[PDB]
């Protein structure tokens, strides 16, 4: 499952060089002589559109499939934290787009980009970690409830 | 498009120089201008109006919100009809009724809200956009609030009493949103910038940002409604009607904490903030109709024993 | 320009100055981990790095109790080691662009 991902980056270091420039100076007018460049990572977008749609996908079939165990009992039934984590994630995914492509037309502080992406994941991994993990330390830390 | 530019010097020989783009022809000799939003006529022979522009009926920004809009009300429009001719079930009957029918007549408000946000700004609409965007969470939740305060009591109360609660927090809301629209008149919705004389919108003239405020009342339903379902998780009622509540609770609060911040920032940008808005509403719509209705009516419908 | 007679535009990548100085270097803005705006996303990596590493200690020393029987086990330490390469991203999106760092 893991594969197709694999692939996807390799086709991407031979269709994208992967070459990082410093960005021609329109992200500010230059006539008003306070003007910057922001140096940025040159990665393209279409190639993070696709890992992401790849993940959605794939957490999409997550989904199907915890919908899918409604009946398993007890300790193995997991479902629902997952539909949270998915739910979750499904709304940071989405909180992210506006900002990092719709408002990337305010030229000014361009690398709010940057920050829009790292805390979006690193809240989505603190979403999967804990609704998934900590429901499960709080008793081995806390609760000695079984053998 | 030309002016002689000036130079009385020895003789009189001029020099030709194209005025500014946006600046017309009113003398010979010197070119002229008119205010931001405003252009050149096309001999530059004066003031000449750029046509306003806004999010469309039919534009591409506006076809999936409406779209989810409209398939959002007429799911509403179906659960109400069941919840109304099928209600004879206790589970119905014994948890509903015109209490409980406030949660379906907001989700079909918040849902009909996408339908009057993508509408022509400039005349009242501005001020249907001001009541309602904050009333039709507001209905939603405060019957929801209603609901968690009387599971709380159980873990006075009664028919028109709770009516009455939840026309309080109504009233709170409305009371707000007047207070609101003392201190901004509503309309005169247009604007543009230094930037351009080419680009110009019927933005609200509604200071920008300010409706967060009509939205705090919100924010405050929810940190209340939320420590309530929290406090009332333990309590089986029908169906154990308690975690659905817990859960559409959660639901809500993960996506106001996100689409406010998301709004602030794409304030700069009108078409994303207002397809933003559109989403985020149906959205709620959407979450709490499937997270607290979904259940009873699986459970009127798939097992009609019950 | 410095040119007295006929004047034009320095080019870019380099900033004007309408005086003595002639043209001079346009300022150019990274990342920089004492910006202020980095703050916010090394503290929500660096918590995330310090949960991660908890819960497989977790696991790792309580690795026989039923509770991690019906985690999966190695395939949630798989999950779990996932999530901790999630979080080291922010860490390296940070950093200075270069040429590795851009790759990876
Ligand atoms: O999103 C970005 N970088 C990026 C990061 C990852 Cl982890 C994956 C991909 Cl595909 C791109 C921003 C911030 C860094 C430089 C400029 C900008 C870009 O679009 O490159």
């Amino acid at each position: 499952l893991i594969s197709l991902q694999l692939l996807g980056i390799c086709v991407w270091f031979v269709v994208d060089p992967s070459h990082s420039v410093v960005d021609f100076q329109d992200q500010r007018t230059l006539d008003p002589r306070f003007a910057r460049g922001v140096l940025k990572c040159d990665i393209s977008d279409l190639s993070l559109i696709c890992l992401l749609g790849y993940s959605m996908l794939l957490m999409v079939t997550c989904t199907v499939y915890a919908i899918k165990t409604r009946g398993v009992p007890e300790t193995f039934n997991e479902a629902k934290p997952i539909g949270f984590t998915m739910y979750t994630t499904c709304i940071v995914w989405l909180a992210f787009i506006p900002i990092f492509f719709g408002t990337s037309q305010s030229a000014d502080k361009l690398y709010i980009q940057t920050t829009t992406l790292t805390v979006s994941v690193s809240l989505s991994a603190s979403v999967s970690l804990g609704m998934l993990y900590m429901p499960k330390v709080y008793i081995i830390l806390f609760h000695p409830e079984q053998n | 498009n030309e002016v002689k530019s000036v130079q009385p010097g020895e003789v009189c020989c001029w020099l030709c120089i194209p005025c500014q783009p946006y600046e017309y022809r009113l003398d010979e000799f010197t070119c002229a201008d008119c205010g931001l939003g405003y252009w050149p006529n096309a001999s530059l022979t004066g003031c000449f109006e750029l046509p306003q522009e806004y999010i469309r009926w039919g534009d591409a920004w506006a076809v999936g919100p409406v779209t989810i809009a409209c398939l959002g009300a007429l799911a509403t429009l179906f659960v109400l009809g069941v919840f109304v001719r099928h209600n004879a079930t206790p589970v119905v009957k014994a948890s509903g009724r015109e209490l409980c029918y406030i949660l379906l007549g907001g989700v079909f408000l918040c849902y009909c809200m996408t339908f009057i946000f993508i509408a022509k700004p400039s005349t009242a609409v501005c001020t249907l956009r001001r009541l309602g965007l904050g009333t039709a969470f507001s209905v939603c939740y405060s019957a929801l609030l209603t609901k968690t305060n009387r599971i709380a009591r159980i873990f006075f109360i009664s028919p028109a009493s709770q009516v009455a609660i939840c026309l309080a927090l109504i009233s709170g809301q409305l009371l707000i949103v007047v207070a609101w629209l003392v201190v901004e008149a509503p309309g005169t919705g247009k604007e543009t910038a230094p930037e351009r004389r080419e680009v110009v919108t019927l933005r609200c003239n509604h200071r920008d940002a300010s409706m967060l405020g009509s939205l705090a009342y919100n924010v405050l339903l929810i940190a209340l409604c939320t420590l309530y379902a929290f406090k009332t998780r333990k309590c089986p009622e029908n169906f154990n009607e308690a975690k659905f509540i817990g859960f559409t609770m959660y639901t809500t609060c993960i996506i106001w904490l996100a689409f406010l911040p998301i709004f602030y920032v794409t304030s700069s940008d009108y078409r994303v903030q207002t397809t933003t808005m559109c989403v985020s509403v149906s959205l709620s719509g959407s979450v709490v109709l499937g997270c607290l209705f979904a259940p009873k009516l699986h459970i009127i419908l798939f097992q009609p024993q019950k | 320009q410095v040119d007295r007679y006929t004047c034009k535009t320095c080019p870019y990548d380099m900033r004007p100055t309408e005086n003595r100085t002639g043209c001079r270097p346009i300022p150019i803005i990274k990342l920089e981990w004492g910006s202020p705006w980095a703050v916010l996303p090394l503290f929500l990596a660096v918590v995330g790095i310090a949960a991660t590493l908890f819960v497989v200690i977790t696991f790792v020393r309580y690795n026989d109790t039923p509770i991690v029987k019906a985690s999966g086990r190695e395939l949630s330490y798989v999950l779990l080691a996932g999530i901790f390469l999630c979080y080291a991203t922010t860490f390296l999106m940070i950093a200075e662009p270069d040429l590795g760092t851009c790759s990876l």
